């Protein structure tokens, strides 16, 4: 993977956000399989003025209209087990129920969110989930791109020992939770 | 005739002493921000142990007619003529009609308008002054607007009586300018080696009858604490000690009295929150007759970090030390008290086991 | 008169405090980033294992109307008259014409704009002084805007109530400054002993002002019970491990933390316990020496590799260093 620290100007909505994400690679690429998950990943890290975001990514960026004034960038190949290595992340933890008139939606609270979250990391990496408990987007009107939602983030945060690297990293390359490229997934790790 | 204290002490994230809004103060020095300790605080820690552990208090306090009215109404007097005696009390004083008062307060007597600053025995001496004469004060009580009955010059001499805070810190009256005294310390803005940025730490109090659907947390609120090695300076005018009790004696136990109290005492604000009692890292007590110098100027540049700043923070005050000492040449009885023994710090001169040894050696050295 | 106690103890990742964003808690202190558990969180959790363990629970409420409306309710009371008898409540006490409450909720009785403190039994009491007035409050409900009819003396006399906690931790009331009581014990934050960037062997200290407590419970027993559970919670709960060094010293002049042994972080790559244990010694051994002072000390250590000859008389067990250093204040 490689690893850039970038900066989107004028951002209204999450939706341009995704596409300004993808309209600076070119060459994509997309390997699915029926069930598991998709294999860029991002983190929005200040919103209020234009955005600073750190990506993580498989193909290279070069600065575009409006970027910035240079090409961060490095690339980085991953992480011994037993050692604590500082964590973080952004995810969506949701509870899929038949729907009056299906829906994404203990168990709402902080440790279900908990429960939801050492589900995820599983056999993984052992870490602990910043628990919260509370973004909107619409089209830009083109045709074929989404339409209107709204959703719930929540961030976590530590050290955190991994009991299998190559899977925590593959974890880490894939993404926890849905709504990936609405801000979720990346997993951010340092050496403690 | 110049006794100065110079003391480094670390305090872990204690935020003692707050602004306005609840930030801890700061000096912009040398082009960095540096949490600070307000001098009249530690002033304050510092007299109130003083009277504490030497046994006499001074009160400063706005509302003496009403402690005053306690005192005569034990005396025997009933609420209304002690309350009218008290009023004579400060009205009989001072160069226009009386003290001045503010608005007056329902069911409480009203407080003066400038803040008092005398020892207790005197306030009850005060209460006798105003005892003997309790015909002449019901006389006046009667009329509507009753005058300064009572002789002046006896009231002017108890408020002239000095506590050894009053002798040691000074006091400042704007209608009696015979009671004024000038102070005989100089307690110095305790400031930071080095630059601290404000630590914030966003806090809530829990709800302990939940309702549904909602832990409850009950409130919700950021409260700014900071930590650091503050530098801290004091000086002592032997001269005007001495020229204020009278006697070398009294003087001589105010002195060290005080130069314990400054390294003894703390703050004490916030600190039920988090516990900041410290012993500070590096005492050094300099006996100076020309001039007393701050080491201020030594933590102008303040320090990088990443490594602990008490070692760097003694090692550069040793340095400045041993400058200064040879810019300017004296006589002054030099002398030190510390925590580490990683260094031997020669500059600070002769070096003691313990602070008490060190302060009864550098008082010693001075009467 | 001052009993202050010192702890080491590695901490799980899971039981550290965290702030608003997730991340837990950090001082830079001595120019290093040290991971901290805030004072209010392990001091929540040790009083409710004291309150627990002790028997007697204090409230710390916004919502004191709905539950004086509950006991109202089970006293016979309808459902409108205890909410109005609950409201009286609040209304007739406080300079100004009520204790201020919150913007009244749909469905539900208004909280009030601070937080109670009182323990369970004065809520209840409370409620039956709303309680003998039953007629006088049906007569003030009939009006558009009731005025305090109970009386403020009594009512005030039950909130000036105080828990183990209240006597211990303390409570203020901005409205009714009469009820407020000045703590006993001062909690310091848990910092961690080494730079962190979690998990970490946290210090910790906290103390003990005996001449409040006392003039706070009372009676010289009840601080005594106080203070020895006091000391046992401090060991024993987690905000939600046995810490590794504990160091009890009854002191007369003043407390003292040791916080600034361990301003200095420790560089690392091994164990941080036997270090920080062998530098709180250190420390505690050149404080002796450069603070002269009679005061009790005792200490009890999990590792048997040093004497730490400074921490005073060593005991096998931290209940037989709790027993002996409370019995000898």
């Amino acid at each position: 993977t490689w690893l850039t620290k970038i900066v989107p100007d004028l951002f209204r909505t999450a939706g341009n956000l995704h596409r300004k994400l993808i309209r600076l690679s070119s060459d994509l690429g997309e390997e699915r399989i029926a069930n598991p998950r998709q294999q860029l990943l991002f983190r929005i890290e200040e919103t209020r003025n234009e955005l600073y975001l750190l990506v993580q990514s498989h193909s290279p960026l070069r600065v575009d209209r409006l970027g910035p004034g240079y090409h961060q960038m490095r690339n980085l190949d991953p992480l011994d087990k037993g050692s604590r290595v500082r964590y973080r992340i952004v995810a969506s933890p949701t509870k899929r129920l038949g729907r009056s008139e299906t829906q994404r939606l203990t168990w709402l609270r902080g440790a279900a969110a908990e429960e939801w979250w050492h589900s995820r990391a599983a056999a993984n990496g052992l870490e602990l989930l910043s628990t919260y408990a509370q973004d909107d987007v619409r089209d830009p009107g083109t045709a074929d791109r989404s339409r209107k939602i709204r959703h719930p983030a929540v961030r976590f945060d530590g050290e955190a020992v991994i009991s299998d690297v190559d899977a925590v990293r593959h974890a880490v390359l894939n993404g926890i939770g849905r709504g990936k490229s609405y801000g979720c997934g990346l997993l951010s790790l340092a050496l403690i | 005739t110049f006794v100065d204290i110079h003391a480094i002490q670390t305090l872990p994230y204690s935020n003692i002493n707050r602004d306005d809004l609840g930030s801890p103060k700061t000096v912009v020095y040398g082009g960095k921000e540096r949490t600070r300790v307000s001098s009249q605080s530690w002033k304050r820690a510092v007299r109130h142990e003083v009277e504490a552990r030497l046994g006499d208090k001074a009160v400063r306090t706005r509302r003496i007619i009403s402690e005053i009215a306690k005192r005569l109404r034990e005396r025997g007097w009933d609420a209304d003529l002690a309350d009218a005696g008290a009023r004579q009390v400060v009205l009989s004083v001072g160069k226009k009609s009386g003290i001045k008062l503010e608005k007056e307060k329902d069911s409480e007597a009203p407080a003066t308008s400038v803040l008092f600053y005398l020892p207790v025995p005197a306030i009850d001496e005060l209460a006798a002054i105003a005892d003997e004469h309790r015909d002449a004060v019901a006389k006046e009580a009667a009329k509507k607007t009753p005058k300064g009955i009572l002789p002046a010059d006896r009231i002017t001499e108890v408020l002239k009586s000095r506590n050894v805070s009053v002798n040691l810190f000074g006091r400042m009256l704007a209608e009696l300018p015979s009671t004024e005294v000038d102070g005989a310390v100089q307690f110095a803005h305790a400031f930071t080696v080095h630059g601290t940025t404000v630590e914030v730490d966003f806090f809530t109090a829990v709800d302990d009858i939940p309702k549904e659907n909602d832990h409850g947390s009950g409130h919700m609120n950021a409260g700014q604490f900071s930590a650091g090695t503050f530098y801290r300076y004091a000086n002592v005018n032997l001269d005007r000690l001495v020229e204020n009790t009278g006697d070398a004696q009294t003087a001589r136990t105010a002195v060290a009295e005080f130069l314990r109290a400054f390294l003894s005492t703390v703050p004490s604000g916030k600190q039920n929150a988090t516990a900041a009692m410290t012993l500070p890292d590096l005492v050094h007590i300099a006996v100076r007759f020309d001039r007393p110098i701050s080491f201020a100027p030594a933590f102008e540049t303040a320090l990088y970090g990443s490594d602990g700043y008490t070692l760097r923070a003694c090692q550069e005050l040793n340095n400045y030390a041993e400058r200064l000492r040879e810019v300017w040449p004296d006589d002054a009885i030099r002398g030190y008290a510390t925590v580490e023994n990683k260094t031997d710090l020669a500059a600070l001169g002769e070096r003691y086991d313990s602070y008490p040894a060190l302060i009864d050696a550098m008082v010693a050295a001075a009467f």
